[PDB]
């Protein structure tokens, strides 16, 4: 929340974050911007880039494809939105390993 | 350094970046996002802002390279063993 | 996780008992487990933070079902006393007996001492051979028995 | 507060169901009757398709145990098919690309 | 209320965002030749012009060899046209089309095979038919089709003289032409590499201007190109060759493939004949299906000579060119037929005596009256240039032709009321809403009524009327119009769409049909089929044998309504 | 997808300090995680200030994937690296 | 029995790492291919040995060991021509419920593949013969000739809702025998 | 049974950018929405089937159940509905796409404005491996400057001119823009047309002015569906995928958001529910739609439906992107603004474990160091994994609990989901049973890694990592050397304190951010943490040269620099 009242957090806005940028702190970024603010597990299936849930894609009833990940409840929030117009952003994943 | 001098302006930023993310978080969010759907563009995730956006690792700093654990695994207890009835097998022939 | 190939090297009936008694003498060891400990591993998942499900159980059930006196007839377990000078001595026999086949694990393990039993292992043998040569195999994969 | 947009001509029982039918109907007349030529062209179809299936113009598709059964051994084949390169064909009316394909 | 999970599977809501064009002739390849050639032909109808790399790239067949086989299959199937273009700095890469009319052979090859059956004079002979019906299918479905293998195919010596008999008819009747380097190319490159070799033929510093160049380079591309599709669009050159002591041959070298020109040429005939049946009474109708029987043979084209596909037609004087077709349809002097000629091509079913009534046996003089009642009727089936002969004209009978079928087409979807407003804004050049109450005097409810469910088409156009300078039209009355094109547009998509709607239907029973439609399709099992068969499972069997059976018939049904969409 | 062989290598050979960042990171992490330590603690408990000890000490068991641009790579122990 | 080659991601945290790499990944390996079925491969009992282990790569959150090893693991793969020695469990008149000791047992066969004569009855009676018959719980030869993988898995959550509330193809992997030639179904039928 | 499961961590490597189509749409969509009513007095406000607040699209509060995923608030992540709209309607934000196709094409035919030979050379040169933005804006743009140039069709030229939109939201070409002195076949029908409509209107004389070809968005999606698949590249759509169609582009079917979404909120004012914005209007639109609808099946004034559309034109545009005569917020104002979507949640958001008051000088603090009230450090906690090197200290911790600073507020056991508020539960058993993957919120210590930032953050020392130091008071103190880089100057400077909560964070933080570390600015590499004024001054009276000190004098000078 967004006040001394309502318990509210420091907001970290842009100018800190290219601070924290500037200063290469990836992993800082990560935990301030993401983990400490809002770290949500999405479902998103790996045939389709739209967000399933339950382990359910529920756009190819599958359930095959679908793969667990954390990303910002915002850009969640942003697909939805984007989906709610007649834009489909769809995520396409790769594995961090296998180099 | 692309040959022609471009600005830092809006119009300046969309020289070769391509991240619709980017460029939505910059300015003229609603444009850019409809132009992007409508060419279905197919911008991968490389920037920091996109990174930031979309909570990964950037490739700056600390994320610009990989920690690896060494396993220190020998090779003589890699190899196959105790496998003898293939060669039986193939000397039936 | 993708499967490189479905068909590797086969496996002989005896492989796969002493690959189980080694894995059984090594770790997992069932007159070990039969016993009880109160302390247990005091580091809190199980003795040096590990336990074997679902494990125990499979490694149990073939190496039984192996150990099990070989069905011949309706004294011994009838896989474990062989060593492994006892199978490379049946060399100038077992790979002088042509069959065109890789049917040879069946009969290392299974169907001793009688004529459909291998009748059945080999299609159409009594066409192939139905003379002489029917009886020797029968006498040497006898032969542990 | 757009409630009070109404047509004279229109009453207020047909809206607020919306929801269309599933699907569009109209019996559409092209599915009369059945003659003796009909069945005839239906058959003539079968058969086409069918014969450039069986044939060698497939090019579709996209128990394999490395262990042969001695069933297997002195066991009729298949069907021995013609390739695409067995069958002559004429080099004048096939792109230069598309020879090697093809027995010289 | 339906559930989205119910609809999407037994809706085809998903299938109706695929555009017809390319939903149709994937699932026709699928069908026919395989899920490869059909991914390519799809590869090549999204993407117009593409090499062979293209096709690894973007297809997932990441294979050269596996590409190449699939596309020769398709090329010796006629479904591709390609093009080699040279870039002159460097190595040259053939590139490739996709054959439009090539794709019809097997999709029409019912009726091909059938109007080849029921167009020969002599068909009473059942041996005769089954050998025809034979070749044609043989020739339909191995592509160019060729003497050297067919006659050292046939292991007897006297059935193989019938077959070379059969394929010099077959040739003169135009169903076998000589397949070449114009079946493979496309029309605007081929006008593209006529237009540019003239316009470097022009040696400098001529006194004539950039104007009379280029159209001086234009006539003599029209000429050459003409020239070009002329020769072999009708030849018996390989026909001409006659050995000694021995009966007329072809060139066994060359390869024969069906034609469709003169196929849809005797289609259009039988459309027409069963539009004059479906007109008049079939006394005087049963002797204008022989009527146009003798003209359907050396017809002109139906809807371009090819020289409107391959260039813009025209900007500043553009008659032009329908000028000169129906100046060709007027000099042509062979497609002209008097009575004397006509009588001698009549039946003896048809008497032709109590045909005609002057007041309230083969007699030229009565024909002359039936092809004279034929070019005063109100539809110009035929036109006058001098007494006793006439002929049949394209530069009139098109668009009425089309018009009819057409609105009659919405005749049969919508009802009574809409079909009167379809004819009254039809005949009624634009109509306002004052003007369908003038012109049509009847319910005004149900006229709108219709009216809005055929908005949904593109029958008719809605035009907006400003009465200020910004444009609104909600705050002043709009009129109509009528716009034809588009109509007859929306005619071509839904009909394709919905055939691709039945091949999908029957390919898809298929998918779940296979495993007995392989244990039906076997050699000993054929016509052996109910004794080697469970109950329950040969009843199932019979059922969806049935359900084929009746898909095809609907698909034959459909199959008299877009050609004629397809014309000009 | 090809590593440079170790007995030439371009990149350099001293340790930057987003690398020694990284990699007093994920030692922690790792402590944090009970994984042992190979350094005499002398009663420290914060995993941080153990993974700079180890570090001081060079006893950490963590390599450095250096990717050039080109997509390849030379790997660099936490002992090779001089600070 | 046969082995099977399988390339696989395996995780090790770090509290495993005091102990020997190879040992931590066979750990690992068995816990993620005890018992289980690889899809359309077979039934695992455990892994044979490790042959190409690649560095452990760390991701920038987790700070576990995550390795890319290739192993052979023993899978029960019967063919064509295999005759097993099972112990049967259930009869129910559909082919009797053929089972083991506990490997695997949901395997089923069928009667019309199996010996003509044999028949099944509602009064529970065992066998019906032109001379001799068999019991449940003895034991059974037989063959095997093809093999069907049941690999298909829509379940909604929605609908696993219900099921739940409410309380099929359980395997991926069955066995299909034959009693087409004389002995089989008895390994002591004579002598 | 029990089948092999694989799991494989994965990362986001791009987006693809594009239209939902008609089939996508009710693909998503798990319901629905028909019923133009939210709540009925019949139902007690209870929101049932096919409403635009239907609960299978999702719960406004964390006490309802989804019937699409039986989740409360806290779990479900939102599920879509759709709306069949009758005579569909243009798009706001591809206006302008649409406004660029319909220049390419020609309305007569549905073909292409382009020679089937001239702009292959740059179709082609389309292809080329490096292709940039700039280069994909340069290309598209001559493709559609040539298509504007060409005025016949290849197929049928009916002198395409402009499609230029109406003086509204509507389409207007010019189908006679370039005519003079010329007579054709076209011209002569459209006279003979008008003369039919002069003869029977004493006034439409002026009226026929303008009145060119109007495109509705009905025709557009008609002439649309004519286009072939083989014209759409030129256009600059990828026709590979379905929903590549030009025509998924026209709107046809609507996307109802999920609740999640648009929340609904809980008692403000009246003692019933508040909806929001895109509720009203998504159920104002399917008000219109159903009414459009019915006017099929009763045939209402074509004047009337006309207006009705019209409509339905406008207040989709208002949904999507409020432009046209205003507070009304929609999609487009949730994204755009400081406050916006972009800049006020994905790059810069409100953070957890932080604190801010006012900053107090503290000489005797070490450079790098913070002085942290002990008021906030037992809120501000670290959340330490409990290991073999750490757990006698963490049950300590445990024991002294969440009133006591050197305590914890929170426990979170290993095998457990939720974690174990400190206040409440016998904190001694818990001190006992601490197990080695056990987690312990504990309060912030001295030596503990946070971030200090004041703003403006003008450059990257604005914020700086330090070593906590825990103090009474309700200020946070810092060394005057480091006011320099924050510029703060205790005057009732408030600065802002962040804790990072993960060990790669906070290790990444003291070594790149701390103090020691950045005793340099990085724009020249002069010192910039150094003496302030008191301290110059200081330094400056001790070396001024009439300074002289006996022994016991410098030895109190020397303990107290110690
Ligand atoms: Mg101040
Ligand atoms: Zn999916
Ligand atoms: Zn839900
Ligand atoms: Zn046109």
């Amino acid at each position: 929340t967004e006040g001394r009242s309502r318990d509210g957090g420091l907001r970290l806005g842009e100018m800190e974050r290219d601070c924290v940028i500037a200063y290469g702190a990836s992993q800082l970024l990560l935990e301030r911007l993401m983990i400490s603010s809002d770290a949500f597990e999405v479902d998103v299936c790996d045939k389709c880039g739209l967000m399933g849930y339950s382990g359910w894609c529920t756009t190819c009833k599958s359930a095959e494809n679908i793969i667990k990940m954390t990303i910002p409840y915002a850009a969640k929030l942003l697909f939805q939105e984007l989906l709610s117009m007649n834009i489909a952003p769809r995520l396409r994943l790769e594995d961090i390993f296998q180099q | 350094y692309k040959g022609e001098v471009l600005g830092i302006t809006r119009f300046g930023l969309s020289k070769m970046r391509d991240s619709v993310l980017q460029l939505a978080s910059f300015e003229k969010t609603t444009d850019h996002l409809f132009d992007a759907a409508f060419y279905m563009k197919k911008d991968a995730v490389e920037g920091v802002s996109e990174c930031i956006i979309l909570g990964q690792t950037m490739s700056i700093g600390t994320g610009s390279f990989k920690v690896v654990k060494g396993t220190n695994i020998s090779e003589k207890d890699l190899v196959p063993k105790r496998c003898l009835f293939e060669s039986l097998s193939n000397e039936a022939a | 996780m993708k499967v490189l190939e479905e068909r590797n090297a086969f496996l002989s009936d005896y492989e796969v008992l002493k690959f189980l008694t080694d894995l059984e003498k090594k770790h997992l060891w069932d007159q070990k487990s039969l016993a009880a400990l109160k302390k247990s591993r005091s580091k809190g998942k199980q003795n040096r933070p590990y336990n074997h499900p679902e494990l125990q159980g499979i490694t149990r059930n073939v190496v039984n079902y192996l150990s099990i006196n070989k069905n011949f007839i309706n004294e011994k377990s009838g896989i474990s006393k062989m060593s492994d000078e006892s199978f490379a001595e049946l060399m100038t026999k077992l790979n002088s007996f042509k069959l065109f086949k890789a049917e040879k694990l069946q009969i290392v393990n299974q169907l001793p001492a009688n004529m459909v039993h291998l009748y059945s292992i080999v299609e159409e043998c009594d066409a192939r051979f139905d003379e002489k040569t029917i009886e020797e195999m029968l006498e040497i994969i006898s032969g542990y028995a | 507060n757009y409630m009070s947009n109404l047509p004279f001509g229109l009453g207020y029982g047909d809206v607020g169901k919306n929801h269309i039918t599933e699907f569009p109907s109209i019996p559409l007349p092209i599915n009369g009757p059945i003659t003796n030529k009909e069945r005839s062209l239906a058959v003539k179809y079968i058969n086409f398709g069918k014969t450039v299936k069986d044939g060698p113009f497939y090019t579709g598709s996209m128990t394999n145990d490395g262990i042969e059964r001695y069933s297997d051994k002195y066991l009729k084949k298949r069907k021995i098919g013609i390739s695409i390169d067995d069958h002559p064909y004429n080099l004048n009316l096939f792109p230069n690309e598309l020879y090697n394909v093809m027995g010289i | 209320l339906v559930t989205p999970e119910d609809v999407m599977t037994i809706s085809s809501l998903e299938q109706r965002t695929l555009n017809p064009d390319l939903f149709l002739y994937k699932e026709l390849v699928k069908a026919h030749l395989g899920e490869r050639a059909a991914s390519v032909i799809g590869m090549l109808v999204a993407l117009g012009r593409l090499s062979v790399r293209e096709l690894v790239e973007k297809i997932d067949g990441m294979d050269v060899d596996s590409v190449k086989t699939t596309l020769v299959s398709l090329t010796q199937l006629r479904c591709v046209k390609y093009l080699q273009e040279t870039a002159i700095s460097g190595k040259k890469t053939t590139y490739y089309y996709y054959n439009e009319e090539g794709i019809h052979i097997l999709l029409y090859s019912g009726l091909i095979i059938d109007e080849i059956i029921t167009q020969m004079r002599v068909n009473d002979e059942e041996e005769h038919k089954q050998l025809v019906a034979e070749i044609v299918q043989n020739v339909i479905s191995l592509g160019s089709l060729t003497v050297e293998d067919y006659l050292s195919s046939v292991t007897s010596d006297s059935m193989k003289y019938t077959i070379s008999s059969l394929f010099v008819q077959l040739c003169e009747m135009g169903y076998l032409i000589q397949i070449s380097k114009l079946h493979y190319t496309p029309i605007e490159d081929l006008w593209q590499f006529l237009y540019e070799k003239h316009y470097k033929n022009i040696p400098r510093n001529s006194p004539l201007s950039d104007l009379k160049k280029r159209s001086q380079a234009k006539m003599n591309a029209k000429t050459d190109f003409a020239k070009i599709i002329n020769k072999p669009n009708e030849l018996s050159q390989i026909l001409t060759v006659d050995p000694k002591t021995s009966l007329r041959i072809v060139k066994p070298t060359v390869s024969l493939t069906i034609n469709l020109d003169r196929f849809m040429k005797g289609r259009r005939s039988k459309q027409l004949i069963n539009l004059a049946k479906t007109r008049v009474g079939s006394v005087t109708a049963q002797v204008y299906k022989i009527a146009l029987r003798l003209t359907e043979q050396k017809s002109p084209k139906i809807r371009d000579p090819l020289t409107q596909t391959g260039l813009l037609q025209d900007l500043e004087e553009a008659k032009s060119f329908q000028d000169e077709a129906e100046l060709v349809e007027e000099k042509t002097p062979g497609l002209t037929f008097n009575a004397i000629d006509l009588a001698r091509h009549l039946p003896a079913e048809l008497d032709l005596r109590g045909s005609l009534l002057s007041r309230k046996p083969h007699s030229a003089s009565l024909i002359n009256s039936h092809l004279k009642i034929l070019a005063s009727s109100n539809f110009p089936f035929l036109n006058e240039t001098k007494p006793g002969v006439y002929y049949v004209p394209y530069s009139k009978l098109m668009p009425v032709l089309k018009s009819s079928v057409y609105e009659y087409v919405i005749a049969s979807t919508l009802g009574p009321s809409a079909m009167r407003l379809s004819r009254c804004i039809r005949d009624n050049k634009l109509v306002s809403e004052k003007i369908i109450n003038s012109t049509a005097l009847m319910k005004e409810k149900d006229i709108r009524s219709t009216l809005a469910s055929l908005i949904r088409y593109n029958s008719v156009e809605i035009q907006e009327v400003p009465r200020t300078a910004d444009r609104s039209a909600s705050r002043a009355v709009f009129l109509f119009r009528c716009k034809e094109t588009h109509s007859y547009n929306f005619m071509r998509q839904n009909l394709e769409w919905n055939m691709a709607n039945l091949l999908f239907k029957k390919e898809k029973l298929k998918q779940e049909n296979s495993t007995l439609l392989k244990k039906a399709n076997r050699d000993d099992v054929k016509g052996r089929e109910n004794e080697l068969l469970l109950p329950s499972e040969l009843n199932q069997l019979k059922m969806v044998n049935e359900r084929e059976l009746n898909v095809f018939a609907r698909l034959s049904r459909l199959l008299s309504l877009w050609e004629v969409f397809q014309m000009a | 997808e090809k590593a440079i062989p170790k007995d030439q290598r371009a990149t350099t050979p001293y340790m930057t300090k987003y690398e020694r960042a990284r990699i007093l990171g994920t030692r922690a992490l790792q402590i944090s995680m009970n994984a042992p330590v190979f350094v005499d603690l002398e009663g420290e408990t914060d995993p941080l200030r153990i993974a700079m000890k180890e570090l001081a000490e060079k006893k950490i068991p963590l390599v450095i994937r250096r990717y050039l641009p080109d997509g390849s790579f030379e790997d660099w122990s936490v002992e090779e690296l001089i600070v | 029995f046969i082995l099977s080659k399988i390339a696989d991601l395996v995780r090790i945290p770090p509290d495993q790492f005091h102990r020997d790499t190879i040992s931590a990944i066979t750990h690992q390996l068995n816990n993620k291919f005890a018992n289980k079925i690889i899809p359309n491969v077979g039934l695992c009992i455990t892994i044979y040995d490790l042959l190409t282990v690649e560095e452990g790569q760390l991701k920038p959150g987790d700070g576990s060991s995550y390795i890319n090893v290739t192993f052979r693991a023993v899978v029960f793969k019967p063919f064509l021509g295999e005759i097993v020695t099972g112990w049967i469990s259930k009869c129910t008149a559909e082919g009797i419920k053929v089972s083991l000791l506990g490997i695997f047992d949901d395997i089923f066969i069928p009667q019309n593949m199996l010996f003509e004569g044999c028949y099944y009855t509602p009064e529970e009676s065992a066998w019906i013969w032109p001379k001799l018959y068999f019991d449940v719980n003895e034991k059974i030869r037989f063959r095997i000739e093809r093999e069907v993988f049941v690999d298909v898995k829509p379940k909604s959550p929605k609908e696993r809702e219900l099921e739940e509330r409410a309380q099929e193809k359980p395997p991926a992997y069955a066995l299909l025998g034959s009693c087409q030639t004389d002995g089989m179904g008895l390994v002591s039928w004579w002598e | 049974k029990e089948v092999v499961v694989s799991e494989t961590p994965k990362r986001i490597k791009g987006l693809e950018f594009s239209a939902l189509s008609a089939a996508d749409i009710v693909a998503q969509s798990e319901v629905e929405v028909s019923t133009r009513d939210l709540f009925d007095l019949e139902k007690d406000r209870a929101p049932k089937a096919n409403g635009a607040l239907d609960p299978k699209m999702g719960v406004s509060s964390s006490s309802l159940e989804c019937a699409t995923c039986h989740g409360n608030l806290a779990s479900c992540h939102g599920h879509f509905g759709h709306l069949k709209l009758a005579l569909p309607v243009f798009h706001i934000g591809y206006f302008k796409a649409t406004i660029q196709i319909l220049q390419g094409i020609c309305k007569n035919c549905s073909a292409i404005l382009l020679s089937e030979t001239d702009k292959r050379q740059f179709l082609h040169e389309l292809r080329r491996p490096g292709v940039d933005n700039l280069r994909r804006m340069g290309i598209l743009k001559k493709i559609l400057d040539q298509c504007k140039k060409q005025r016949r069709c290849l197929h049928c030229g009916a002198l395409n001119g402009v499609v230029k939109k109406a003086a509204a939201l509507k389409i207007i070409h010019d189908t006679f823009r370039w005519v003079g002195k010329k007579s054709a076949p076209e011209k002569d029908i459209w006279v003979g047309e008008w003369k039919e409509v002069l003869a029977h209107n004493p006034e439409l004389e002026r009226y026929v002015k303008r009145c060119m070809d109007d495109l509705n968005p009905l025709k557009t999606l008609n002439l649309f569906k004519q286009i072939k698949s083989a014209d759409c590249e030129l256009l600059g759509i990828d026709a590979t995928v379905p929903s590549g169609r030009p025509e998924t582009y026209i709107w046809r079917y609507l996307p109802a958001p999920p609740v999640c979404i648009r929340p609904s909120v809980m008692m403000q004012d009246s003692p019933a529910s508040n909806e929001d914005d895109l509720t009203v209007k998504l159920t104002e639109i399917v008000w219109t739609s159903s009414l459009i609808k019915a006017g099929l099946d009763k045939g209402i004034s074509i004047n009337n439906m006309m207006e009705h559309w019209d409509y339905l034109q406008l207040t989709v545009a208002m949904y999507i992107n409020s432009d046209s005569v205003k507070p009304i917020r929609g999609f487009c104002q949730r994204l755009k603004g400081k406050q916006g979507r972009f800049r006020g949640n994905l790059s810069g958001k409100r953070v957890d474990f932080s604190g801010r008051t006012v900053i107090s000088p503290d000489p005797n603090l070490s450079i790098d160091e913070v002085a942290v009230p002990d008021r906030v450090a037992k809120v501000l906690t670290y959340p330490e994994k409990v290991t073999r090197y750490n757990r006698h200290k963490l049950q300590e911790l445990i024991v002294n609990g969440p009133n006591v600073h050197p305590g914890a507020n929170y426990l979170l056991k290993r095998n457990e989901d939720a974690r174990r508020n400190l206040r409440y539960g016998d904190r001694m058993k818990l001190a006992k049973n601490l197990q080695i993957g056990d987690v312990v919120e504990r309060h912030l210590e001295d030596g503990d890694v946070v971030l200090f930032n004041r703003q403006p953050s003008l450059h990257r020392l604005s914020i700086l990592s330090h070593y906590a130091k825990i103090r009474p008071w309700r200020t946070f103190r810092l060394n005057e050397c480091v006011c320099t880089p924050y510029n703060a100057d205790f005057d009732g400077d408030e600065m802002n304190l962040h804790v990072p909560q993960t060990e790669e964070a906070r290790a990444e933080a003291i070594n790149l951010m701390g103090v020691k570390n950045n005793l340099l600015t990085p724009k020249s590499g002069e010192p910039i943490i150094a003496a302030t004024q008191d301290f110059i001054t200081g330094s400056y009276l001790i070396s001024h040269k009439d300074s002289f000190y006996d022994r016991a004098t410098l030895t109190q000078l020397l303990s107290m620099m110690s």
